[PDB]
RNA sequence: AAAUUGUUGAAAGGGAAGGGCAUUUGAUCAGACAUGGUGUUUUGUAUU
RNA sequence: AUACUGCCAGCUGGGACUGAGGACUGCGACGUAAGUCAAGGAUGCUGGCAUAAUGGUUAUAUGCCGCCCGUCUUGAAACACGGACCAAGGAGUCUAACGUCUAUGCGAGUGUUUGGGUGUAAAACCCAUACGCGUAAUGAAAGUGAACGUAGGUUGGGGCCUCGCAAGAGGUGCACAAUCGACCGAUCCUGAUGUCUUCGGAUGGAUUUGAGUAAGAGCAUAGCUGUUGGGACCCGAAAGAU
RNA sequence: AUAUGUAAGAAGUCCUUGUUACUUAAUUGAACGUGGACAUUUGAAUGAAGAGCUUUUAGUGGGCCAUUUUUGGUAAGCAG
């Protein structure tokens, strides 16, 4: 009792009906996987820039 | 057996639970029949508290 | 709202005294709220059947 | 409310909304928890991670009166003095006359600093304290006295 | 305020005057074309009286008519159809000529019969079937005061103006020919003149870009 | 035939007429559906489809969260406007004197609201007293603070509480969620 | 009550019957012209 | 001039189907102005019967068409299975614990109804407690336990605040989303005053980690739908045991 | 050849380097940003029937047949 074993039939279109829009994009991405270090400088420079604006515009 | 997200449930329900129910529906009775009690006690022991 | 109500005395058409509407029946009206009330108090009102 | 079922609505076709090919059978894949670990496991591992296993050590014979201790928060305790004199001490804040609170009579086993007390004295009741409910008691001006 | 007789009278006066530049731009339109038209009959004369050869600009317009049905149709075509707007069988639509539109119609050469109109043919779809696209509804054009409220911003104020942007392909003929709705045509009322539909013109079927005789099957498929 | 690109007959995929039977509620949609139709004001329209909105949609807001709102710089005299239940804060000991269109008062909250000065008023005398929603600000609570939004999108590292009924040791702790048992997640 | 039968009777009948679209023929039936109209030759002009 | 092709907002004729629709309206055409029109959908005139005449129903006849229904199936009219016929009965129910959504009440609380009071005696009405869930999490546990900032910075944000009769910006931005942070547990580090001679970790950290905090949102009742154990949609074994 | 990855800008382009514990021999770079300039061609065509997003659940998890590409087989209304 052998059966089909596989097939692509019908995938193409099952993946159309709602499917291969494209994903959404954002600024500022995740800062996850980027080099530590860089995070580390990354971290200090900005909390820096945000104390030289605030009294810039105090 | 098994489906999509849901919690785990333990229901004991493998035994006879069908012939161990009691279902309080004699709960007005009960009621009737205990303040009946008390008020026939209080008359048998009529100045007692 | 509603100022005064009298009273019915039956002797007569009505009397003197009249009374404020103690804003109970003021309060709102809520079929949908008597409705399932209602319902479930008509269901508490009830006797258990089964078969053997 | 069997009137609104849908078996109310399906009178008339043949499979009741179970399907012609895949039947409503008795227990096709097994009944209960079956195999949470053979054809399961998809769902199991996916919905419940952690099912399978035993992790901490045991505790014959344990007590939830052993282990009672409710906590309350600082605001949550100024909220906890009644308000018809919390009025009153709060527009009279001053020592010598600042109010008890018994968080054991609350029912409450230990206090926590979440935040922002007024500058109210306030003499506090507790079993247990935090470092930081102390401190903020403190700076508010009270004093935190342990009870058993 | 009756708003029977101040009111009455300026919406009149203002409609006159609409209908009097309305005229002139008519006139304007129609003594371009004629005037376009003797031009390129005598360029031809004059090359050929200086023994030169005068080669006919391409066609800036095509009208494109959806000819087959719905069913078994791949998907890029049918992806290219439905950007096309030919959703339907008989169903048409004005094409502005670039290097896209020429490779959309390569694509769907097997569904469509399309071609090069004249002002004649262009001026008959507009009228006898003129429906505008407003709030995603299909209604009829009908009044110049309807063209120009959905396309006074671009200075269409009338089905001539409309028309005119088409045959004469210029800034704003994507935004009118968007607002024109596309065309529901009926089947042609002489036949398509050939046994089979489904061949390329040259080949003697229907289908492809049979260049100026779209005029004619247009004119009987409306 | 057609070849349609989108779905035939489909539903706008959004609320009106809302599901709840109150006639008072009617009432005031039918009110305010006249004031977006006849108005044009944004507000009018934001305030009608609040309306529609159904009960998890409409989360309680807290007269601490009204206190911020109008902490919020140029704001202290904006009729603070939420579509939904305002709720009593015990963490807060100060009020200003704004004043508060809602649905529904509790209790202690309402009491704050009178304490402090201000008013607690309906939307129908919202509507009576500023029509184009004049001076307004409307606040709304959080909606995505529930037991079932954090429940929603469970799955292998997300981090989504999973749907359990005791929580403690030995209930989903276990292979799966560490690595000294099997994998972690 | 139905299945299934005998009889008022009606129609159909070249190796089935029943059905759909559409008329014809026979049988049968509802709807509609005292309806809120002419001012005085017919009247059973407070009834018009 | 004429096979031809193209155009005409060129001129005439013969047929057919259709007639939808409203208490002032619109867009237009027509002699130097009265107003009429083929201009936002049919009117005018004239006939026959004041009825089975038109029609509805029904039975035949005629033209064309029409395989026996339900099921399994890629495929049933099937030389696949059930069905001679009719009446009555006949199959997703109730319960315990629940998920999503919705409605209702109250709301950092919520649930009277295990009980007690009273009752027009299983209704109804009322009631100091406790308890369940929530308000705190995290760790195996001992334990510790959520604001260094306007409860933070950036981006986007509905709504709300002016000069404003042609094209025109800022302020605030609380749902929510993305991101960088801060805080609370866990892991790994570091380790100042003081020593029930070795003890509490103050402070400062770490591509680590939590179903957390960061101006609460839950509780209860009810209703589709879905889940599990129960006879479990209904009928059906070969068996096993006392 | 047919298919196939990108880009066709405002989350963009140019002067102030303001912050940094990263980096450089070095106010050199890197990242983020404050100030300023860019409108009806905001940077190809066509279309868009409203973008986007979340929850929950049914049935399904025996397939078969054209035209092309193609494997085993002499071939098959064969098997893939």
């Amino acid at each position: 009792a052998k059966s089909k074993n596989h097939t692509a039939h019908n995938q193409t279109r099952k993946a159309h009906r709602n499917g291969i829009k494209k994903p959404k994009t954002y600024k500022y991405p995740s800062l996850k996987g980027v080099d530590p270090k860089f995070r580390r400088n990354h971290k200090h420079a900005l909390h820096g820039t945000a104390k030289a604006l605030a009294a810039a515009k105090k | 057996a098994i489906s999509k997200n849901l919690p785990i449930l333990k229901n004991h329900f493998r035994k006879h639970w069908q012939e161990r129910v009691k279902v309080h529906f004699d709960q007005a009775g009960k009621k009737v029949s205990r303040r009946n009690a008390r008020a026939t006690r209080a008359a048998k022991i009529a100045p007692r508290p | 709202s509603r100022p005064q109500v009298t009273v019915h005395s039956l002797t007569g058409e009505a009397t003197a005294n009249a009374l404020p509407l103690p804003a109970v029946f003021s309060a709102p009206i809520r079929p949908d709220i008597v409705h399932t009330v209602f319902t479930s108090v008509n269901k508490n009102k009830r006797q258990a059947y089964a078969v053997s | 409310p069997s009137r609104f079922t849908k078996t109310r609505k399906h009178r008339g076709h043949v499979s009741a909304g179970k399907g012609r090919i895949g039947k409503h059978r008795k227990h096709p894949g097994g009944r209960g928890m079956a195999g949470g670990q053979h054809h399961h496991r998809i769902n199991m591992d996916k919905y419940h991670p952690g099912y399978f296993g035993k992790v901490g050590m045991r505790y014959f014979h344990k007590q939830q009166a052993h282990f009672w201790k409710p906590v309350l928060n600082l605001d949550k305790l100024w909220t906890l003095i009644p308000e018809d004199k919390r009025d009153q001490y709060l527009k009279s804040a001053s020592k010598e006359t600042a109010p008890v609170i018994d968080t054991l009579a609350a029912g409450y086993g230990k206090i926590l600093g979440k935040g922002r007390i007024p500058n109210v004295p306030v003499i506090v009741k507790a079993r247990f304290v935090s470092k930081l409910a102390e401190e903020k008691i403190r700076a508010a001006g009270g004093v935190v006295e342990l009870i058993a | 305020a009756e708003q029977v007789a101040a009111e009455r009278a300026a919406r009149k006066a203002a409609n006159k005057e609409k209908r009097a530049i309305i005229l002139e731009r008519n006139a304007a339109y129609q003594k371009e074309y004629e005037t376009a038209e003797r031009n390129i009959i005598q360029a031809k004369r004059d090359a050929k009286a200086a023994g030169s050869y005068y080669v006919e600009a391409q066609h800036k317009l095509v009208f494109v008519v959806r000819i087959k049905g719905i069913n078994k149709i791949p998907p890029k075509p049918r992806k290219v159809l439905q950007l096309l707007r030919l959703t339907r069988i008989n169903s048409g639509t004005f094409v502005k000529v670039t290097k896209a539109t020429l490779e959309l119609l390569k694509l769907i050469e097997p569904y469509v019969a399309y071609g090069y109109p004249s002002y004649s043919t262009i001026r008959q779809l507009v009228y006898k079937r003129g429906f505008g696209k407003i709030n995603k509804q299909r209604v009829p054009l009908s009044d110049n005061a309807i063209i120009e409220a959905n396309l006074g911003k671009y200075g269409i104020l009338s089905i001539d103006d409309l028309i005119h942007e088409i045959i004469t392909v210029g800034p704003h003929f994507k935004q009118a020919n968007n607002f024109l709705w596309p065309f529901k045509l009926s089947n042609p009322s002489g036949g398509w003149g050939v046994p089979r539909k489904f061949k390329h013109f040259i080949q003697g079927g229907s289908f492809g870009n049979r260049e100026e005789f779209i005029n004619k099957l247009v004119k009987s498929m409306n | 035939g057609i070849d349609h690109t989108s779905k035939q007959h489909k539903r706008s995929g959004h609320r009106t007429a809302p599901k709840s039977d109150n006639v008072y509620l009617k009432l005031l949609v039918k009110l305010y559906t006249f004031l977006a139709r006849r108005t044009d004001a944004p507000f009018n329209k934001v305030v009608l489809k609040a309306l529609f909105l159904s009960k998890i949609n409409r989360p309680p807001v807290s007269v601490s969260r009204i206190a911020r709102a109008l902490k919020q710089e140029g704001a202290a005299n904006k009729t603070v406007v939420v579509v939904g239940t305002v709720t009593d804060d015990a963490r807060i000991f100060e009020f200003p004197k704004t004043t508060v269109a809602a649905l529904r008062f509790t209790a202690g909250a309402r009491a704050k609201i009178v304490k402090a000065g201000g008013e607690c008023i309906t939307l129908d005398q919202l509507a009576v007293r500023a029509p184009k929603g004049q001076n307004t600000l409307i606040l709304r609570g959080p909606r995505n603070s529930r037991e079932a939004v954090r429940h929603f999108g469970m799955g292998p590292h997300k981090g989504k509480a999973p749907r359990i009924l005791s929580t403690g040791r030995k209930f989903e702790r276990a292979r799966g969620r560490r690595r000294s048992k099997g994998f972690k997640v």
